[PDB]
Formats: structure tokens, sequence, C-alpha cells
């Protein structure tokens, strides 16, 4: 387990009585800029966004989906023309949060006006104190 | 969006007589409506209505503040807000508590000067937004 309440965030490996069930199945290991992967998917996000500056803002984005507690009324997307550094990094974002952390849902949930009170809408309730959401593209 | 009141069981809710509808695949059981109704609408509804038990209790206002971080100069109607109201301040007890004791002490006001009855107070703002939608709304 990993508590981030404090900086650094503090790995426990021994006896605690904190009330966790939930988790992923990736190790954790310290930020490591000298691993060749790490080098490797630097590059890579570099090359995707060449901004600097948008570089920065979208990582620190993306370096909120990891707590699940109360967070500001921000929503964002990002397009394209198509073939584009897209779907590439979500499904690595989505995969390293994992089952419990993250899940997929559908466009259907804004395309549709109003669900009927009969109408058994599920998707509502999905995201359940997983932290991060995305939506796959369409046709 | 805008949307239209139907007037769909209008004086069926508006009644205190106790009434019920078809569950889930269940049975009915009336049930007294004891709730006090309100409404916050951005955009107008749509009035069909000549039967004096209608348009007689039912009580309008029009809101005269807009609230943007930025206030305009030398405008009330436009004034500063707090987006921390709406993001935070929920989980203060603190808050909750004091909110609490000025709703129970203003019942007990109410309580005591007329005599638990909200119909015994009227106001100069009220009834008059009420008494230009009834006039307008009109086809």
């Amino acid at each position: 387990v990993l508590s981030i309440e404090t900086i650094p965030a503090k790995l426990i490996n021994h006896f605690h009585e904190h009330p966790i069930h939930q988790y992923t199945h990736i190790c954790y290991v310290p930020f490591n800029p000298e691993n060749p992967w790490t080098k490797l998917l630097l590059n890579a996000l570099q090359d995707i966004i060449p901004e600097l500056d948008a570089r920065l803002w979208i990582m620190f984005y993306l370096s909120t989906a990891i707590f699940r507690g109360l967070k500001e009324a921000l929503m964002l997307l990002w397009l394209g023309g198509g073939c584009n550094g897209k779907t590439f990094l979500m499904r690595l974002v989505a995969m390293v949060l994992g089952d419990h952390y993250a899940s997929k849902l559908n466009i259907s949930l804004l395309t549709s006006c109003r669900e009927t009170a009969e109408k058994p809408n599920s998707a509502f309730m999905r995201l359940k104190g997983r932290g991060y959401g995305y939506f796959e593209e369409t046709n | 969006k805008s949307e239209v009141l139907n007037t769909s069981r209008l004086k069926e809710m508006v009644n205190p007589g106790d009434v019920t509808a078809r569950e889930l695949n269940q049975k009915q059981e009336s049930f007294q409506m004891t709730a006090t109704m309100v409404a916050a609408s951005n955009y107008n509804f749509i009035i069909d209505t000549t039967d004096h038990g209608t348009w007689r209790r039912l009580r309008h206002y029009r809101s005269k503040v807009k609230f943007c971080h930025n206030p305009d100069p030398s405008n009330p109607y436009e004034k500063k807000e707090d987006p921390r109201f709406i993001h935070e301040y929920i989980m203060d007890p603190d808050c909750q508590n004091a909110f609490f004791s000025i709703l129970v002490y203003f019942w007990e006001k109410l309580q005591k000067e007329y005599n638990g009855q909200i119909k015994k107070v009227f106001c100069p703002t009220i009834e008059s937004e009420t008494e230009a939608y009834r006039k307008s709304q009109d086809t």
C-alpha cells in the first residue's frame, strides 16, 4: 500500500490498521528518470505533444487521477485530425490505473437527451470510487 | 433547456391528499404528501391552465443577482462570487450545524409569530412576479 498523505508518498510494507481493500496489480518503484523505459516514455510523450508549456499542463492534469477524493469541476477534451497520439497514452493510463481504479464508458452518457424513469440507466452509477474516466473514439 | 409545465399530476401533487402509484412490480401504498416544493431553473416553463383551482397555489420570483468571479463596477446585480462555496465547504460539520441552528431558530420564530402559518406572511416582492407571470405566458 502507498500513502500519498504526505510529500513524498510513504510506501507501507509492515503491519497497519488502515481499512484498505481495493488495489492495483502494479508494484510501486521510486521515480527513476535514468530507467531506459522511463526515458522512452518521456521522449514518446514529448513527441506526441511537442509544446513544453502544453506538455506540463497535460501531465499535471493526468497526475491528478490517482487521488480518489473530491475534485474541481473540470472537464477536458482534446481532438485531432486522425492517426494522432490519441488512444495511445489513453489505454496505457487506463491499464496502469487498473480495473479497480479505472473503467471504460460510452458516449451514450452525453449524447442521450433524457433517459426515462423506467429505463435502468446503469451507466450513471459507473466510476464509483474510480478516479479516472475516459471515452473511446467514435465513428 | 427550456421546459414546458404540462400540468400532469399538478393538481394531484399539490393537494395534501394521500395518493400513490404502481411501483416496480410491487403493491401500491398511499402516503400523505408532506414535502415542501421549490424549483431552481435557469430557463422558463410554459403554463396552460385557466381554472381557479390552478394559478392560485403558485408563487413566482425572478433572481436579480448574477454571480461571476469578476464583479462589474457599481453593479450590485452582478457582484463577486465564491466558487469555493460549490466545490468545498460541504464537509465542514460546523457550517452545517450552524445552518441547522439558523433553520430551527427561524422555524421557532415562524411558529411564535405566524402561529406556524406560512400563509400568514406576505411579501411585496412576492405575488408581483407571480402576477406578471400569470398575466404573461398566456397564448
